[PDB]
RNA sequence: GUGAACAGCCUCUAGUUGAUAGAAUAAUGUAGAUAAGGGAAGUCGGCAAAAUAGAUCCGUAACUUCGGGAUAAGGAUUGGC
RNA sequence: GCGUUGGAUUGUUCACCCACUAAUAGGGAACGUGAGCUGGGUUUAGACCGUCGUGAGACAGGUUAGUUUUACCCUACUGAUGAAUGUUACCGCAAUAGUAAUUGAACUUAGUACGAGAGGAACAGUUCAUUCGGAUAAUUGGUUUUUGCGGCUGUCUGAUCA
């Protein structure tokens, strides 16, 4: 026959196979190219996602039907502490791929990155770079050789960094390593930049700024072994069918006598690695700055941390990136923020936002007050106060 | 932005919170939350429900008539925006909350 | 959410409400408009035998005598006693528009109150005579 | 007597308000419709891009004359603040609360005499006479309920929709104290108030409005400087055919 | 209508990248590289305190 | 959108599917309207074409004048009673469903509209905004 | 005891505590439910489920072998002290 | 490469009408598809009618009622672990295989170009929606064994309490 009624396919064949990814930190697959005249610029940055909140905004969008009007929408807040450089890697171009040839480490490392290299910290004698730091004797003389190998060879230079998990209220004590490429020209100026940042921390505003389009990659929300009807979107069989109704009825034909690779079977849902692009930064706040949540309008001293904090997470007393929409991944997980991969063309990637009110009501219930000073004002006084 | 209160709750309703109902008589019923909204559907009486504010102003709780409670009324003439009015209203609203 | 609240209190199956019923008794015109309606074919009592308090059409004139003698209709009389709870009661509780609210409580105590209580006192005399 | 089109609609009184001392325009898209008012009016009166309750239909929500401007309840505080910043102090601007929101369909007026919907409350009827400085009369054009949509006024004259009886015209002109003609605009639209805007020295209408229809409108508002409106008898030859 | 990968729009979009929208990025990559130079100078001042 | 509809129609929730009896608001002489189809709809297997606030749908009169009855004619929805979203921070819903009957140009048929007309419909159709006594 | 009742539900005298168990809560099941707006557009077909129900009072059609139809339809009400 | 529908009568495909839409293109895969379903139809026993037959009975003429069994095995396919490369730990490279976006309107250009006449375009600039896909839970909605709090009926603990 000929199907009698055409319908689009269920599921996207681009994202095959649906399986559990290798680690809770997704690796970045591709970087922005190289603009080799520009100053040295770190391509990406990595932080911890923490909840969601609502933002109203006077929409400065010419041409729309909501020009010069107010728009409420939802944003995510990713906790973004400063990140410190500990290593330099160069890659040689081969006719096989890009082959790494040299790592250089930074003379003394924090307790966190030594915790990344063990799975039993409390038993180990903690001998991680102890024979390596001795190689920074009288003039080093090996590190100056291994730096000069990168200066001669090695068409691209990536920088090992790690986070500052001890500053985050998340209780896990173990930092994540990452590789981030540099985009400054003339690779000697790439590698002399990174040599001057050993044991040295890089802030957040020095990599992003407001009104910028970025893309976040993460590992998305494991749900376990899940049936076809909620996994692919197959229609339910009507009612009281023998042997089930949450399934696919016809799975193949007599020829070919093999189940095809595209017939929506049952299996894993979630905990995949995804890339979602064109996310727009609204606000780059600072941890030392009191009154982050105060706009130019509100004039109320308050921090974006809601009442009783975020749910399942501590407090944002750090630098943060407010970005609109919904980053894939859940709370207290690690995201990686690449920058735009190409020059964006549309007018939406050019508009300057001005936030008019930030919500900070409590997310553990129906939040009706911004600050605890509001609640004690509105309730009046209580028995336990006097 | 118009920080309007709940019709049943008399609690402040921030933008993006609660439901509005529109009667055929075209007055608006903006609600604090789903707790207050389903109490209005069931035709309950906010004079009798003890947790609302309309009970407490009526039944001899928290004071109703005051001098500071008359400042916040409404204005239907838009007084053209001098700065030195607005600079003192920030000193005014900080002071009225200290007295209330 | 439950079974029983969804049965009676959908938006489709909603009665008039306690605000508009108070305004109907507030004047002598709308009392005599609603009692002496023109006959209409869709309506249950063919546009006759209508109770003003409980906005509900009765089939027969005998179905008013049994309706006025009951704990359902005595309930709605006690419900319509005080100030009818507009939006202005809700905003005055927050500390907002007192003199808008204080003038309304002043008028309903002085002016509209005993005029409404006269209009209900003539309904109980009018429904007594026809029945 | 100018033809002007909002984006592709012949309706103008929906999308703009025009009195003797100001003008109000919508903000949609681009400044072609705003430029046509600057072609006629010049710099002599303020012309204001504004929205009413976050909408584009500002000619049917508001109502007013050269003395005052009335906005409905749903006008937000910023948009009420925006009107006073542009317009000078000679205009009174006041938010009015009612049952019915659209004041443009309900209040038709000149600088001197207003007409209202019958169901309007007398607590606003007092406010209309006080703000706008006019008299108020409760009347219906030909038993049609909205006096603002189906009639257009100035101090010069008045225009009504063609369902108006001749007996109804003679009664109603004693109230408004201006001459009255039954007419159509934009090729036979009954809604004559929404199709056009007019004050004492300018009329702006749609592109679909034909040249017999401009002859009626230029006559009754007396738009040239030496028109006593009696040239409608000279223009009766257009009227018998059209 | 025309698809995403048509030759007409991709020739049209290439001109806009030569014009306005690359100037905003090249203005952006100069402001951020300024703050990264002031990231070292704040962190060298705290190293001077321990030199005392 | 289509013909007669000025501007673009934003996304609001789909409340009225095929076979939905809705009240007739104007003074045309009908009592209720029966949706049979929605103009400007999609095409997907086993979906029902669902109307929303401010769409021109074909509607037959079930109860009213016999002149208006038994012929199909367009109708514009003015009240929804499904909760939809305004772009300022509120969800609102009306009390019932309602529609006024129209020509395919987008012009009204009667003189008056009773009850409140939706704000999303009043920006979209100017001839509805001309006859709207009550907006919102 | 509740109630029209040897109904159903709970208890006193009497009897039993037997039916392989322990830990976790994925899919699909079998058994039992609730769902915003629309109300049979689903389907061979309103299959199934929802709705109505006890009781007092008012009220009841075509037809008919004059006995019925009939709880026809339809409408008001129910606690406590 | 990408889409191709919603309904009415029939067990029916087919058939034709109503209606939307950019369009409602044609066909194959045992005239795809039963340890996937349905049992509507077809295909036993019961039974009534019409014709034929002396009669038992015939009619695939018409109409009612009629048992739907099994997967734990190998393989395919969607998922999940793992011995062996001195051990163990982190950061990576990409062979190959898969691939995804899609149509309709709107402002402006313009009532301009074009016309023996009325009527009546597009490219560049810009804003939204329809079908599909991937996520996310701020908000609104739905869900409740948090049996969290409160209430109610019958009963039981002498009553209150619980």
């Amino acid at each position: 026959s000929h199907r009698k009624y055409e319908a689009p396919r269920h599921g996207h064949l681009g994202f095959l196979p649906r399986k559990r990814a290798a680690s809770i930190r997704a690796r970045v697959k591709a970087f922005p190219k190289d603009d080799r005249s520009k100053p040295v610029a770190l391509t990406s940055f990595l932080g911890y996602k923490a909840g969601m909140t609502t933002i109203v905004r006077d929409l400065d969008r010419p041409g729309s039907k909501f020009h010069k009007r107010e728009v409420v929408e939802a944003v995510t807040v990713v906790d973004t502490p400063p990140v410190v450089v500990v290593g330099v890697v160069g890659y040689v171009e081969t006719p096989r791929g890009l082959r790494s040839l040299t790592t250089v480490w930074a003379e003394h490392l924090s307790d966190e990155v030594k915790r990344r290299f063990y799975k039993n910290w409390y038993k180990s004698k903690k001998k991680a770079f102890t024979k390596y730091s001795a190689k920074y004797a009288q003039d080093g003389a090996g590190i100056e050789r291994e730096l000069a190998r990168i200066k001669k060879y090695a068409s691209v230079v990536r920088v090992l960094v790690h986070t500052q998990i001890r500053k985050t209220p998340l209780a896990q004590k173990k930092a994540h390593l990452a590789e981030i490429q540099l985009n400054g020209g003339s690779i000697s100026e790439k590698v002399d930049w990174a040599r001057e940042h050993f044991e040295k921390t890089v802030a957040v505003d020095s990599v992003f700024e407001q009104n910028e389009m970025i893309d976040a990659i993460a590992v998305t929300k494991g749900h376990g072994f899940e049936g076809v009807t909620h996994r692919w979107g197959t229609k339910k069989l009507p009612r009281k069918t023998h042997r089930g109704l949450r399934k696919v009825a016809c799975i193949g034909a007599w020829h070919p006598a093999h189940v095809m690779w595209s017939v929506a079977r049952a299996g894993q849902r979630g905990y995949h690695s995804r890339t979602s692009i064109n996310h727009k930064i609204y606000r780059v706040g600072k941890g030392d700055d009191e009154a982050n949540g105060a706009t130019s309008f509100d004039r109320t001293k308050k921090t974006i941390t809601p009442m009783g904090g975020f749910v399942h997470y501590g407090e944002i007393k750090n630098d943060f990136i407010m970005v609109k929409g919904c980053i894939p991944g859940n709370r207290k997980r690690i995201v990686t923020l690449r920058k735009s991969l190409y020059t964006n063309t549309s007018r939406k990637a050019l508009e300057e936002v001005s936030l008019k009110w930030i919500d900070t009501a409590s997310k553990f219930g129906k939040g009706r007050f911004q600050t605890p000073a509001e609640k004690h004002a509105f309730m009046g006084t209580l028995k336990k106060d006097l | 932005m118009r920080i309007y209160q709940c019709h049943f709750c008399s609690s402040p309703c921030y933008p993006g919170h609660g439901i509005m109902f529109v009667r055929n008589d075209a007055k608006e019923f903006r609600f604090c939350r789903s707790k207050c909204h389903k109490a209005f559907k069931q035709r309950r009486n906010p004079r009798k429900l003890k947790w609302t504010k309309a009970f407490r102003k009526a039944a001899g709780k928290e004071l109703a008539v005051d001098s500071t409670l008359t400042f916040a009324q409404r204005r239907n003439v838009p007084v053209r925006y001098n700065r030195e009015l607005v600079a003192t209203t920030l000193k005014a609203m900080a002071r009225i909350e200290e007295i209330r | 959410m439950g079974r029983y609240s969804v049965k009676r209190y959908k938006t489709k199956r909603r009665t008039r409400d306690l605000d508009l019923i108070y305004n109907d008794l507030s004047t002598k015109e709308s009392v005599q408009k609603l009692l002496n309606q023109p006959l209409d074919e869709t309506k249950p009592g063919l546009g006759q035998h209508y109770c003003i308090h409980c906005a509900k059409y009765m089939e027969t004139a005998i179905a008013l005598k049994t309706h006025l003698k009951g704990k359902v209709h005595k309930r709605r009389v006690k419900e319509l006693r005080g100030v009818p709870y507009t939006q202005e009661v809700s905003d005055a509780a927050a500390g907002y528009n007192l003199n808008k609210f204080l003038n309304r409580v002043q008028e309903i105590t002085q002016s509209v109150g005993p005029e409404k209580e006269s209009n209900e006192a003539l309904l109980k005399e009018h429904l007594d005579s026809t029945l | 007597a100018t033809r002007t089109q909002f984006e592709n609609s012949n309706e103008i009184g929906v999308f703009s308000k025009l009195t003797n001392t100001y003008c109000l325009v919508a903000v949609g898209g681009s400044e072609n419709f705003y430029s046509a008012f600057e072609a006629e009016l010049g710099d002599a009166i303020p012309i204001v891009h504004t929205t009413i309750a976050g909408t584009r239909i500002i000619g049917r929500m508001t109502a007013g004359n050269r003395r005052g401007l009335l906005v409905p309840t749903q006008t937000t505080d910023q948009e009420l603040q925006h009107l006073r910043n542009s317009l000078p102090d000679s205009v009174k601007i006041q938010r009015v609360e009612e049952r019915l929101s659209a004041l443009g369909n309900v209040i038709c007026c000149n600088d001197y005499v207003a007409l209202v919907h019958p169901d309007i409350d007398r607590e606003t009827e007092e406010l209309i006479s006080d703000v706008l400085g006019v008299e108020v009369f409760r009347q219906t054009i030909s038993g049609n309920i909205l006096v603002g949509s189906y009639c257009s006024l100035s101090n010069q004259g008045g225009l009504v929709h063609p369902q108006t009886s001749v007996q109804d015209q003679e009664e109603l002109s004693s109230l408004l104290q201006v001459p009255l003609v039954a007419g159509t605009v934009n090729r036979g639209s009954s809604v004559v108030g929404a199709g056009m805007v007019v004050n004492d020295y300018l009329a702006v209408t749609g592109l679909d409005t034909t040249a017999p229809e401009l002859s009626v409108i230029e006559s009754i508002f007396r738009l040239q400087d030496a028109q006593p409106e009696s040239i409608s008898g000279n223009l009766r030859d257009t009227l018998i055919e059209t | 209508a025309k698809s995403l990968r048509a030759s007409s729009h991709l020739n049209a979009k290439s001109v806009k990248r030569r014009g306005v929208f690359q100037k905003a990025v090249d203005a952006r990559e100069q402001r951020i590289s300024d703050k990264l130079k002031e990231d070292l100078l704040k962190q060298k001042l705290e190293d001077l305190k321990k030199k005392e | 959108s289509g013909n007669g509809a000025q501007g673009t129609k934003f996304r609001i929730s789909l409340g009225l599917p095929v076979g939905a009896i809705m009240n007739c608001a104007d003074n045309s002489g009908a009592r209720n309207l029966y949706i049979i189809a929605v103009k400007g709809s999609g095409s997907r297997l086993n979906r029902l074409p669902a109307a929303s606030l401010g769409d021109m749908v074909m509607a037959t009169v079930k109860k009213g004048k016999p002149e208006l009855r038994k012929k199909v004619m367009p109708a514009i929805v003015v009240r929804q009673a499904k909760s939809w979203r305004r772009r300022d921070g509120v969800f609102l819903y009306f009390e019932d469903n309602a529609g006024v009957i129209a020509n395919p140009k987008g012009e009204m048929k009667g003189s008056a509209i009773t009850g409140p007309v939706g704000k999303e419909c009043a920006d979209l159709w100017p001839r509805v905004a001309s006859n709207s006594g009550v907006v919102v």
